[PDB]
RNA sequence: UAAGGUGAUAUGAACCGUUAUAACCGGCGAUUUCCGAAUGGGGAAACCCAGUGUGUUUCGACACACUAUCAUUAACUGAAUCCAUAGGUUAAUGAGGCGAACCGGGGGAACUGAAACAUCUAAGUACCCCGAGGAAAAGAAAUCAACCGAGAUUCCCCCAGUAGCGGCGAGCGAACGGGGAGGAGCCCAGAGCCUGAAUCAGUGUGUGUGUUAGUGGAAGCGUCUGGAAAGGCGCGCGAUACAGGGUGACAGCCCCGUACACAAAAAUGCACAUGCUGUGAGCUCGAUGAGUAGGGCGGGACACGUGGUAUCCUGUCUGAAUAUGGGGGGACCAUCCUCCAAGGCUAAAUACUCCUGACUGACCGAUAGUGAACCAGUACCGUGAGGGAAAGGCGAAAAGAAC
RNA sequence: AGGACCGAACCGACUAAUGUCGAAAAAUUAGCGGAUGACUUGUGGCUGGGGGUGAAAGGCCAAUCAAACCGGGAGAUAGCU
RNA sequence: UGAAGGUGUACUGUGAGGUAUGCUGGAGGUAUCAGAAGUGCGAAUGCUGACAUAAGUAACGAUAAAGCGGGUGAAAAGCCCGCUCGCCGGAAGACCAAGGGUUCCUGUCCAACGUUAAUCGGGGCAGGGUGAGUCGACCCCUAAGGCGAGGCCGAAAGGCGUAGUCGAUGGGAAACAGGUUAAUAUUCCUGUACUUGGUGUUACUGCGAAGGGGGGACGGAGAAGGCUAUGUUGGCCGGGCG
RNA sequence: UACGGUGCUGAAGCAACAAAUGCCCUGCUUCCAGGAAAAGCCUCUAAGCAUCAGGUAACAUCAAAUCGUACCCCAAACCG
């Protein structure tokens, strides 16, 4: 994903983190303590989506 | 009837704490002899 | 500091012998005196803490070109 | 008003027979916070993510408890609770 | 550079099963594969509440030492030592005597 | 590189992969909470509290940068006071703290020995402080020598427990000279004709050939005991590989290595060309380090304790000649000899090992070896500085004992 | 008014018995002295080792004091056991 | 086809010793002649661990005191419920600070810890539980005192100290009643309040410190007067007629 | 009635007298040993500034962050 994510706008690419942040990670994270999620290993890879966005975005 | 001990954390840390060490030169060995054993609890913090 | 500004003489240590022999540690203080000179060049007086020595090498030399070797070490006045 | 960083400040919803009984009589919800997450950043997180009405805030510091197994002391972490009031227009 | 692999047919060297051949089931991390119906152990697995609860005993495929097993080559029909070579761009094992590739 | 991966106790759950976009190992980056020199001010370290500008914002306010001190440097500027100076402003650059030993300096004991003890010794030792560097100090003769000669410094072996010093006690103890390691010299206190030439100096720069990942890497078989064969016995084979370790007992040939042959997209350490912001040889001519050498006084250093005491250093008070000049040759003098002080710089041989890699031990094998083979500077003890343990091993495999 | 009187709290510590491998490395019990003062006590500060402090006893300075405690010189030295 | 070690036995040398072997053990051992030593233990009020003895002895920590019935339980003198009895009550009650640091509360467990037992516990194991504009800290000011740009002084380290800046135990805005949780409440709830800021409109109008002044703002003792907290007795109210 | 209670209702809800070491009282008399400081607070103006900026009231609206809050506390939870 990282090769795709790599050719993208400056703006368009902070709307993915956002979506990254807003649902996903969020809601993962409040559906895993309320005992919902049976998939675990989401948590960790929109962690580290969001780790390789954060890293891509800082281009200067 | 009544002990030596007689504990209150402002005095045990204005007189043996981090800062209080670090203030003077011989503080600041003392902290250099800890670290250089290699203490866990490095003052009383 | 007991330390001449101009010749850098400051208290070296040695023993006081007794008729005995008795060596007991000591200190030789310089004779240093704070001395207002006048220095011809910018019209003022400047004070310095100086050995009587000092002042015989202020006597020697000019007062300029002492304040000159002072002004290249780092020193003020 | 502080966008992207609002969603890191609840972790997650408290379960409790506090928590529960505070739900129906009392109106609010109790909820695990960042150790950070001041009670305007609580109630402005609440009010978009969960989005309701928000009457206040507030907020403690729980200490974790000295949990000593085997031969080892061990603590837990110092984790902040807040009890949200809702207002009258509620849900979850 | 792993000698024993995944899907692979190997032949027992050493041990009680010496002379069975079978498949590698797992490679593990330690040097020690898990060839199925070789060590069989008889665990006696305990009731345990959660999950299922069958309660008897069972036979195991236990680890084995890499070592302690050969590829079978299934042309002289006998253990045999593996080599590393470069046909084409790529890295490929082979049996030493009789060069054939696997 | 890769067919098994998601570190450990330590499993589970949910997954991730298989010829490469899983993991794994390196090079270069990105992130890099708070404290800590800690540096925006404070503070009972991991906290409290701001200023200034900037840029968005729905009243509420968010985000990021700056803002320590000091020392040089520069511009604004600038009081008593005319001129300036003191001072005050911001900016440029640097410093700050930590760390094993080794190193150079500033200070500097005592127990002890002297069969007591005070000179002396222990000893410029322990310790404290300051400042360095990969080494540091020294260092290119105002040095020795003995009428012969040598030629900076440091380090090793002798000289030699010698000559000396010494309540001539205890003790301290050279030098000359010789053999070795290692070698190297220069620059200012400046005019000439002429000048970028020797030289060391930016940095690129191809280079070499190391370092940080790695790749290949030979040849075993049947029987006999046995839980298990690598062991016994029989037949082979490799060996620039029989170092070593693992494998159910002791394996040259089962595995991992090994000798050996290799290997870099990227970062770096060295060793030769080398364009050069930027740097002068050779000449002639000169000059050639003054509160200095020396002295008196008091101390210290020299093996040398003031002794007949040279030489060196300087707290103190003095005070030359300055190359037909002066220093030294162990009081001192006269001849002879030798050097050029009062300004600097300089690799190697030398010391050390917090740390990294390999290898080696007539070194230890759990009361030993580190205090610490084990989650130890831990538990614990002390207000604190600080002190400071005990504690290794089921089996080949958990097959860790269903019922 | 009072370094006045009697007397609880509070500060003390004269007598006795107990206790002395204690309940306690200084206490208990019953009596006892002061109790508006040179009183007492909380909280925080300051004074440091030949030094402090001392209505003075060589007392006190973390259960240690005719020279604290910790680390170092250090395996001091011991014609002694 | 059984090493070292352990444990017996039998021989054997003048001795220290040596040899052979049964059992245990389950992988090491080592002739010979040489070489080197952390080379031999009964004592050192030796050192460390283990284990005895006294001894099933003293003791079981205030002489405030228990008793019974029922309950749970493998088991009850001690835990739970009940009823009597007892003891404190200027405390042995109830709130705090300091200091501890989860001991709170709930379920569960009784190995160890509790000077006995334990179903119990401040014990083990899980899970809960600490809600503030007004209470405290923070902040604002300062005391003693600490630090301290410049500075003055000191071999170095550092000492003192100015401007400042810290430093409460002191000064400085405001919340009360009742209700509620197994465990917090001046914090939650309900009912009534209050304070200081920021920010818009109106009607006015002379405002602004590093400065001045006021205030904050202060001792011992004593004596009185008025009050209240509070208590007592009637009154009223609800039960009561033993 | 899980024997726990719990929602509902909920009578009187006055007067006298006594009374503090509390409060008025940081008062009052009184004495000698002669009894913090600094901000908050009110006030006054310089340097400044004049349809400004500020103040003032009445009002509306926001804002009041952060950390402590359990429990023991003359004690089995502190110092021994
Ligand atoms: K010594
Ligand atoms: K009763
Ligand atoms: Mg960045
Ligand atoms: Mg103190
Ligand atoms: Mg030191
Ligand atoms: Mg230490
Ligand atoms: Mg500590
Ligand atoms: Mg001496
Ligand atoms: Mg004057
Ligand atoms: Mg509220
Ligand atoms: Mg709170
Ligand atoms: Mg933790
Ligand atoms: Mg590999
Ligand atoms: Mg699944
Ligand atoms: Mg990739
Ligand atoms: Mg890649
Ligand atoms: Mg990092
Ligand atoms: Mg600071
Ligand atoms: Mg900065
Ligand atoms: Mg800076
Ligand atoms: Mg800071
Ligand atoms: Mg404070
Ligand atoms: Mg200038
Ligand atoms: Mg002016
Ligand atoms: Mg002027
Ligand atoms: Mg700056
Ligand atoms: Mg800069
Ligand atoms: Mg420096
Ligand atoms: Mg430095
Ligand atoms: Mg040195
Ligand atoms: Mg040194
Ligand atoms: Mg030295
Ligand atoms: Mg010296
Ligand atoms: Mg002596
Ligand atoms: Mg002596
Ligand atoms: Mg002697
Ligand atoms: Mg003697
Ligand atoms: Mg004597
Ligand atoms: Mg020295
Ligand atoms: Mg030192
Ligand atoms: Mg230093
Ligand atoms: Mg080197
Ligand atoms: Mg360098
Ligand atoms: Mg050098
Ligand atoms: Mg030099
Ligand atoms: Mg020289
Ligand atoms: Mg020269
Ligand atoms: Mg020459
Ligand atoms: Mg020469
Ligand atoms: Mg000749
Ligand atoms: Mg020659
Ligand atoms: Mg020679
Ligand atoms: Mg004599
Ligand atoms: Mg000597
Ligand atoms: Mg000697
Ligand atoms: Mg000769
Ligand atoms: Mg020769
Ligand atoms: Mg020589
Ligand atoms: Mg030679
Ligand atoms: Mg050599
Ligand atoms: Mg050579
Ligand atoms: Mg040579
Ligand atoms: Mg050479
Ligand atoms: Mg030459
Ligand atoms: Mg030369
Ligand atoms: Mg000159
Ligand atoms: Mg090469
Ligand atoms: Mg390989
Ligand atoms: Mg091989
Ligand atoms: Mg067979
Ligand atoms: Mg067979
Ligand atoms: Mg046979
Ligand atoms: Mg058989
Ligand atoms: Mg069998
Ligand atoms: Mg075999
Ligand atoms: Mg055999
Ligand atoms: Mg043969
Ligand atoms: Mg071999
Ligand atoms: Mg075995
Ligand atoms: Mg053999
Ligand atoms: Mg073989
Ligand atoms: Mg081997
Ligand atoms: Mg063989
Ligand atoms: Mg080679
Ligand atoms: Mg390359
Ligand atoms: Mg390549
Ligand atoms: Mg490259
Ligand atoms: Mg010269
Ligand atoms: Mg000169
Ligand atoms: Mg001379
Ligand atoms: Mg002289
Ligand atoms: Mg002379
Ligand atoms: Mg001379
Ligand atoms: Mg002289
Ligand atoms: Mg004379
Ligand atoms: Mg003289
Ligand atoms: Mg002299
Ligand atoms: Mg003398
Ligand atoms: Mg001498
Ligand atoms: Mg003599
Ligand atoms: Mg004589
Ligand atoms: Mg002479
Ligand atoms: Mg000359
Ligand atoms: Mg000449
Ligand atoms: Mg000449
Ligand atoms: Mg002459
Ligand atoms: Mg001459
Ligand atoms: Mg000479
Ligand atoms: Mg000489
Ligand atoms: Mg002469
Ligand atoms: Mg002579
Ligand atoms: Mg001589
Ligand atoms: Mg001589
Ligand atoms: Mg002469
Ligand atoms: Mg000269
Ligand atoms: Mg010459
Ligand atoms: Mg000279
Ligand atoms: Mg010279
Ligand atoms: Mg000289
Ligand atoms: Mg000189
Ligand atoms: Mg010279
Ligand atoms: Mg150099
Ligand atoms: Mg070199
Ligand atoms: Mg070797
Ligand atoms: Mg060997
Ligand atoms: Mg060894
Ligand atoms: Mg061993
Ligand atoms: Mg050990
Ligand atoms: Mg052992
Ligand atoms: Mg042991
Ligand atoms: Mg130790
Ligand atoms: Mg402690
Ligand atoms: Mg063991
Ligand atoms: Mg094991
Ligand atoms: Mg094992
Ligand atoms: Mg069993
Ligand atoms: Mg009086
Ligand atoms: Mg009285
Ligand atoms: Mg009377
Ligand atoms: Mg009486
Ligand atoms: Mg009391
Ligand atoms: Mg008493
Ligand atoms: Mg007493
Ligand atoms: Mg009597
Ligand atoms: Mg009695
Ligand atoms: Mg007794
Ligand atoms: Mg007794
Ligand atoms: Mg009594
Ligand atoms: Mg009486
Ligand atoms: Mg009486
Ligand atoms: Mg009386
Ligand atoms: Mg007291
Ligand atoms: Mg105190
Ligand atoms: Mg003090
Ligand atoms: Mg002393
Ligand atoms: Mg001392
Ligand atoms: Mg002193
Ligand atoms: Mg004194
Ligand atoms: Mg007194
Ligand atoms: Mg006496
Ligand atoms: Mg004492
Ligand atoms: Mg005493
Ligand atoms: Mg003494
Ligand atoms: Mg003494
Ligand atoms: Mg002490
Ligand atoms: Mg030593
Ligand atoms: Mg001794
Ligand atoms: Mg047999
Ligand atoms: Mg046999
Ligand atoms: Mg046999
Ligand atoms: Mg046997
Ligand atoms: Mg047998
Ligand atoms: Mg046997
Ligand atoms: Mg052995
Ligand atoms: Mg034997
Ligand atoms: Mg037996
Ligand atoms: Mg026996
Ligand atoms: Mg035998
Ligand atoms: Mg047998
Ligand atoms: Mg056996
Ligand atoms: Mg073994
Ligand atoms: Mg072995
Ligand atoms: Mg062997
Ligand atoms: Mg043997
Ligand atoms: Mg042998
Ligand atoms: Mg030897
Ligand atoms: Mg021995
Ligand atoms: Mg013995
Ligand atoms: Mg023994
Ligand atoms: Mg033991
Ligand atoms: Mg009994
Ligand atoms: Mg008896
Ligand atoms: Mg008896
Ligand atoms: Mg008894
Ligand atoms: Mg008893
Ligand atoms: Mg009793
Ligand atoms: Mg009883
Ligand atoms: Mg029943
Ligand atoms: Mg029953
Ligand atoms: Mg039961
Ligand atoms: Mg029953
Ligand atoms: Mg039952
Ligand atoms: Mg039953
Ligand atoms: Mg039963
Ligand atoms: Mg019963
Ligand atoms: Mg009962
Ligand atoms: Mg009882
Ligand atoms: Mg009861
Ligand atoms: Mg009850
Ligand atoms: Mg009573
Ligand atoms: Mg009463
Ligand atoms: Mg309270
Ligand atoms: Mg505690
Ligand atoms: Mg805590
Ligand atoms: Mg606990
Ligand atoms: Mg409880
Ligand atoms: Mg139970
Ligand atoms: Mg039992
Ligand atoms: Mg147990
Ligand atoms: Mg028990
Ligand atoms: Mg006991
Ligand atoms: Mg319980
Ligand atoms: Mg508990
Ligand atoms: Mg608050
Ligand atoms: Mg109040
Ligand atoms: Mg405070
Ligand atoms: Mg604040
Ligand atoms: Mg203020
Ligand atoms: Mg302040
Ligand atoms: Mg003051
Ligand atoms: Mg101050
Ligand atoms: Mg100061
Ligand atoms: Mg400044
Ligand atoms: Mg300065
Ligand atoms: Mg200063
Ligand atoms: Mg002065
Ligand atoms: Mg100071
Ligand atoms: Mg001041
Ligand atoms: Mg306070
Ligand atoms: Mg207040
Ligand atoms: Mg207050
Ligand atoms: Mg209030
Ligand atoms: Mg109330
Ligand atoms: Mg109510
Ligand atoms: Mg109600
Ligand atoms: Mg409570
Ligand atoms: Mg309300
Ligand atoms: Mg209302
Ligand atoms: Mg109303
Ligand atoms: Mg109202
Ligand atoms: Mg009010
Ligand atoms: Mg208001
Ligand atoms: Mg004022
Ligand atoms: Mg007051
Ligand atoms: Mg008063
Ligand atoms: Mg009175
Ligand atoms: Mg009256
Ligand atoms: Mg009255
Ligand atoms: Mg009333
Ligand atoms: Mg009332
Ligand atoms: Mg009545
Ligand atoms: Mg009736
Ligand atoms: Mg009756
Ligand atoms: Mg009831
Ligand atoms: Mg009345
Ligand atoms: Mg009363
Ligand atoms: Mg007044
Ligand atoms: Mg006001
Ligand atoms: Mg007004
Ligand atoms: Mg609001
Ligand atoms: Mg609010
Ligand atoms: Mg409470
Ligand atoms: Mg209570
Ligand atoms: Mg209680
Ligand atoms: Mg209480
Ligand atoms: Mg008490
Ligand atoms: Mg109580
Ligand atoms: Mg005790
Ligand atoms: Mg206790």
């Amino acid at each position: 994903m990282k090769a795709k994510e790599l050719r993208e706008k400056s703006v368009e690419e902070l709307n993915t983190e956002l979506l990254n942040l807003l649902r996903e990670q969020f809601n993962l994270r409040m559906q895993a303590a309320s005992g919902q999620l049976q998939q675990s290993h989401l948590l960790k890879q929109v962690r580290r989506d969001v780790a390789r966005v954060k890293t891509l975005l800082n281009e200067k | 009837m009544k002990r030596t001990f007689q504990p209150s954390v402002l005095k045990r840390n204005r007189s043996h704490g981090f800062r209080a060490r670090m203030a003077t030169k011989n503080g600041r060995q003392v902290l250099a002899r800890r670290r250089a054993k290699g203490r866990a609890r490095l003052t009383v913090s | 500091s007991r330390v001449c500004q101009v010749t850098g003489k400051r208290p070296v240590t040695g023993n006081n012998r007794s008729h005995a022999l008795n060596a007991t540690k000591r200190r030789f203080l310089p004779n240093l005196h704070s001395h207002r000179f006048w220095v011809e060049s910018e019209k003022r007086f400047v004070t310095l803490r100086v050995s009587a020595k000092g002042m015989r090498v202020i006597d020697k030399k000019g007062i300029d070109t002492v304040l000159a070797e002072l002004r290249a070490r780092g020193e003020k006045y | 008003i502080r966008e992207e960083r609002l969603l890191k400040v609840l972790r997650a919803p408290h379960v409790s027979e506090k928590a529960s009984t505070a739900m129906e009589k009392s109106n609010t919800i109790v909820l695990k916070v960042a150790k950070d997450a001041t009670k305007a950043e609580i109630k402005a997180a609440v009010q978009k993510l969960f989005e309701v009405e928000v009457e206040v805030v507030n907020t403690l510091v729980v200490k974790g408890k000295v949990k000593r197994h085997g031969q080892r002391i061990g603590r837990r972490s110092d984790w902040k609770k807040a009890y949200v009031t809702l207002k009258e227009g509620q849900n979850l | 550079a792993a000698k024993i692999r995944r899907d692979d047919e190997v032949i027992v060297l050493t041990g009680k099963d010496k002379g069975k051949r079978g498949k590698v089931k797992n490679v593990l991390s330690s040097g020690k594969v898990i060839v199925e119906g070789i060590n069989l152990v008889k665990k006696h697995q305990k009731p345990v509440p959660a999950l299922n609860q069958p309660g008897g005993i069972v036979e195991k495929e236990a680890a084995i030492q890499v070592s302690n097993v050969a590829i079978f080559n299934a042309a002289t029909g006998k253990a045999d030592r593996v080599g590393f070579r470069f046909e084409d761009g790529k890295k490929v094992r082979f049996f030493k005597s009789n060069s054939e590739t696997i």
